[PDB]
RNA sequence: GGUGAAAUUCUUGGAUUUAUUGAAGACUAACUACUGCGAAAGCAUUUGCCAAGGACGUUUUCAUUAAUCAAGAACGAAAGUUAGGGGAUCGAAGAUGAUCAGAUACCGUCGUAGUCUUAACCAUAAACUAUGCCGACUAGGGAUCGGGUGGUGUUUUUUUAAUGACCCACUCGGCACCUUACGAGAAAUCAAAGUCUUUGGGUUCUGGGGGGAGUAUGGUCGCAAGGCUGAAACUUAAAGGAAUUG
């Protein structure tokens, strides 16, 4: 069933804290809750060991990513500036 | 363009799916075209490579992930290696792709 | 009523062109819309051109030419002589003179 | 309270030799003080000069071009290319409307390490027999014209020096390989460089500049 | 024969910067403004004044050395009206009559290769 | 603990006599265990390589950056902190950098740093929402919390404290020629008030 | 009057009035 | 500096002005058109990459799979909201100098939110072609954009001997346009607003005098701003359109 309608995860805080607080942080904390990509092997694996650590069920890599994503924005714009970069420097 | 170059042989030709397969082809010299996806370990893709330097045989490299190549071959798991046996029709055994 | 069959401007087709800015008030008009005059303008106007002449170094000198591209809102193009209200019946008129 | 020109000299500028007359111009800066010389502050200097003066003739009334000054010998100063520009009135005379300009760039580095983004303009051209009223370009005709003189233009430059760039620069040959090149893809009117900027200049190698100044 | 400086005469309106400088650009000779010569607060942007910044101009460039000069006209240009006020002509003619030779004429006003927001709102000035 | 900042336990090598000595970086976005963290001017621009700041081009990120030569990383350390580029000065061997302060500091050309953000990015972004993660955050780190107001405290007790309303009383904006004691409050405060505006 | 300045009115009293409602709420 | 005429403002510590630059952000001038694309809102720097798309060509394939469309859904300018970044110009609010009788307005200077971006909202605009969508026909023309066909046509290193652009004549599609209205309309006007008192091609929505009133309330959606839905009491004999005379 539709156990409830907007709260989601952020529905174990009850009535307190605020309606905007637990709405800012629900879009992180489903983040860092649901099952990512594993760049190793391809599996809905990889879980949020610690905070800005990604570690893989199977084929035991951890990465270094986000504290509340296995990748965030600015870390990604850094690794296609330095692919880019070394693209440049290579040829 | 190798997606339906392979659709033709998973329809008509002989195929095995995975390493443990894969590799008993090519020990048994069966295989003649084996496709290593990237998201592969590289010691496998190593490994595989070397084994078919051994065997003579030409490698494939996937653009793309074990998904890609699942979802090429038409079978809903990830395969990381995919050894062709007996193409069908498919121009693949003469065509260096 | 419509005053004009094509509202005030060169629109057909498009929905939203660009807005421009008057050279003399600064208003944000669609650049379709507003009254474009090439100013052709020599630098030098013709009571001195001959002045200059005398004046100068180069023994022919090309009298260089300045450019500009006006863009006028209608209220002050009219209000500046640039264009006149015509007649309902001379509005069809679309000659450059 | 006292006129500070009594106190100058009317130094000159010294154009590179592969042009017309040296002599292009005097300037001037100060009295020599122990605190502050005539020559400590005059490096580093901007000469921006019409290619007509340069050329001795009529036919590059636009083009100018700009030479920065390096060192200071008696009342006698050294200048190196630094870049040219188009007069802005030639460039307005050549845009006009019912026709498609093309606008080129490339920014290579020469044979001795004096990055250059050279720039290129042209132009959509209405042959005779056309009774046609604009005669645009098909973009297409667009993106293949820059990609041959983005690569035209890496063939001329970075395949040379300064000097020889600017010797081949003024005669106009670059443009009309350009016409050569593009003629068989699309009409063109007049094809034009139509700036140069150094960016990054490297150790100063006096040697050079006194083969080129003297 | 005859030595050479810049002109870079600036008129727009409410002004007329006669700003002589050398051939290389960067020392000035006799910066003159039409705001320095008249007492009435916009007798500057008028022909007038820019013909007697003009005038002092040419008065104190004589006597000095430079003889001729590359008038480098400019309008306010930037995001500006971006045309040449009533005072350029007047100033041109100024250095025409003053004996200063002339030469490379030409507008050097700074266009956009596209602007920012032009000071005056959506709806522009009104009047 | 106490630490935003995942740590990569690298080990290298001894160069000089027969062992591995295991050293702890500061781990960047992307860096995965099995991964050979190239350290070295002559090494590769990859995420985790440590570079010297001549090696890399103008515009890089790079992160937990030297100081100096050999002060094993000072700049950048916190989660998600970069530091740009900016400059190369080949003629005083040294490099301009746009720095998480909005700072543009000089440091040589020989110092070095890890390329790529430090992990855990987006940690401040998420509130605590409540007093128990906040003491939880500092328990890690130090006896900082919680923090009373010196408005409510006594005047022995602050300089803000007492008076029957509660109130500064005085400027708060104390002056940076100040002395021990004093300094509570605004400290140097150049301007006051919302910034942007 | 405009149709865009008798909205705003009655855009102003409908804020003090839905305020007003909410009070007495 | 700025203005109708000024002043507030910056300024001998150097203002404004010049040259070298540097930095940042924003925009993509001219080219730029009775031109193009897009479902619309919209889209004007280069290149690369990714997919998408229409038109055309097609002696290709399937065989009615189609048109319209309540419910429901995606997108939806600007402004506005939310958290992060950046933050140059302009600039609500504001402060101010002017004018006026007054002027917390028009004009001037500075200036916050905003203007940009990332991720979320809102879901309205004179969102206009004030002309629903689909289909056929009815009148002519001349341009233009995209595609296609033909010319022993012009034109480019070599003067049919390595090939685009153009010219001519068609044809499909698109934005349109010019004349006439045979026709329509209240007329302005229109080539669709025509094939409607000789009234029936298919189909969805909306309107029933003006105000009150897009209001109250209820509901729902939104963080809010507000959106969507939506009266009535009472009140009035005009409101209104298009042309004519003054």
């Amino acid at each position: 069933a539709k156990r409830t309608k907007k709260v989601g995860i952020t529905g174990k805080y009850g009535v307190r804290y605020g309606s905007s607080l637990r709405r800012q942080v629900k879009k992180l904390e489903i983040q860092q809750h649901a099952r990512y990509d594993c760049s190793f092997c391809g599996k809905k694996t990889v879980k949020r060991g610690a905070a800005g650590i990604w570690t893989c069920s199977c084929c035991k890599k951890t990465v270094a990513g986000g504290a509340y994503t296995v990748s965030t924005a600015a870390a990604a714009t850094v690794r296609s500036t330095i692919r880019r970069l070394r693209e440049m420097v290579e040829a | 363009s190798i997606n339906q170059k392979l659709a033709l042989v998973i329809k008509s030709g002989k195929y095995t799916l995975g390493y443990k397969s894969t590799v008993k082809s090519l020990r048994q010299g069966k295989s003649k075209l084996i496709i290593i996806a990237a998201n592969t370990p590289v010691l496998r893709k190593s490994e595989l490579e070397y084994y078919a330097m051994l065997s003579k045989t030409k490698v494939y490299y996937f653009q793309g992930g074990n998904n890609e190549l699942g979802t090429a071959v038409g079978k809903l798991f990830r395969v990381g290696v995919v050894s062709i046996l007996e193409a069908g029709d498919s121009d693949i055994l003469t065509t260096l792709a | 009523p419509k005053k004009r069959a094509s509202n005030g401007r060169n629109k057909k087709g498009r929905g939203h062109v660009k807005p421009v800015r008057c050279v003399n008030c600064s208003k944000s008009i669609p650049k379709d819309k507003a009254i474009k005059r090439m100013a052709i303008r020599n630098i030098v106007e013709a009571a001195a051109v001959r002045d200059l002449s005398e004046a100068s170094v180069y023994p022919e000198y090309a009298l260089p030419k300045t450019y500009n591209k006006l863009h006028y809102c209608v209220s002050c193009a009219i209000h500046a002589r640039i264009v006149r209200v015509r007649s309902r019946e001379d509005r069809k008129n679309r000659a450059p003179p | 309270v006292v006129d500070p020109f009594t106190r100058k000299e009317w130094f000159d500028i010294k154009a590179p030799s592969t042009f017309e007359n040296r002599n292009v111009g005097k300037t001037l800066v100060n009295k020599s003080t122990g605190l502050k010389s005539a020559s400590d502050a005059l490096k580093g200097r901007v000469v921006e000069v019409c290619l007509a003066d340069l050329q001795g003739s009529e036919d590059h009334s636009f083009r100018k071009i700009k030479l920065r000054v390096d060192e200071v010998q008696g009342k006698n100063l050294l200048t190196n290319f630094h870049g040219m520009d188009f007069t802005t009135d030639k460039l307005r005379s050549m845009v006009r409307k019912w026709q498609t300009l093309i606008e080129a760039n490339v920014t290579v580095k020469t044979s001795d390490d004096y990055v250059l983004r050279i720039f290129a303009i042209a132009f959509t051209r209405k042959q005779a027999n056309q009774v046609k009223r604009h005669s645009y370009a098909q973009s297409s005709h667009i993106r293949a014209i820059r990609k041959v003189i983005s690569e035209i233009l890496t063939k001329e430059v970075q395949g040379s020096t300064l000097a020889q760039l600017t010797s081949k620069l003024i005669p106009e040959v670059i443009n009309k390989e350009i016409e050569n090149a593009t003629k068989d893809i699309f009409p063109l009117q007049n094809i034009h460089v139509r700036k140069v900027k150094l960016l990054k200049q490297p150790k100063f190698d006096v040697g050079a500049l006194m083969a080129l100044h003297g | 024969s005859q030595v050479f400086g810049v002109a870079r005469i600036y008129a727009s309106f409410n002004d007329t910067f006669v700003h002589v400088t050398d051939l290389s650009g960067k020392e000035t000779i006799a910066r003159v403004t039409g705001g320095m010569k008249v007492k009435a607060d916009r007798d500057e942007s008028s022909p007038y004044a820019a013909m007697l910044a003009a005038q002092d101009v040419a008065a104190k460039c004589k006597e000095v050395g430079i003889t001729a000069v590359h008038v480098k006209i400019r309008a306010t240009g930037g995001t500006r009206t971006k045309t040449p006020g009533p005072g350029g002509q007047a100033a041109l003619r100024a250095l025409a009559r003053s004996g200063l030779r002339i030469g490379r004429i030409e507008d050097v006003t700074p266009v956009p290769s596209d602007s920012t927001r032009k000071k005056g709102g959506r709806r522009g000035r009104r009047l | 603990s106490g630490r935003g900042a995942p740590l990569a336990k690298v080990v290298f090598r001894d160069p000089y006599k027969y062992r591995l000595r295991e050293e702890i970086f500061i781990a960047n976005e992307g860096v995965h265990t099995g991964q050979f963290i190239y350290a070295g001017k002559k090494a590769s621009l990859n995420v985790g390589n440590v570079l010297p700041l001549g090696s890399v081009p103008e515009g890089t990120i790079v992160s937990n950056v030297e100081e100096k030569p050999g002060d094993r990383g000072a700049l950048a350390r916190a989660s998600g902190n970069y530091v740009i580029i900016i400059g190369h000065n080949p003629d005083e061997n040294k490099t301009r950098v746009r720095l998480p302060s909005g700072a543009k500091k000089v440091i040589s050309s020989d110092a070095r740093g890890v390329i790529g953000v430090i992990a855990g990015g987006g940690r401040v972004d998420k509130p605590l929402l409540k007093a128990g993660r906040a003491f939880h955050k500092y328990r890690l780190k130090r006896n900082s919390w919680p923090k009373t107001r010196g408005v409510a405290m006594n005047p022995v007790d602050h300089p803000h404290g007492g008076g029957n309303h509660q109130h500064i009383g005085k400027a708060s904006t104390i002056s940076r020629g100040a002395v021990s004691g004093q300094k509570a409050g605004l400290i140097a405060a150049r301007r006051t008030g919302l910034l942007r505006g | 009057m405009r149709a865009k300045w008798r909205k705003k009115r009655t855009r102003r009293l409908k804020r003090k009035r839905r305020k007003v409602r909410a009070r007495s709420k």
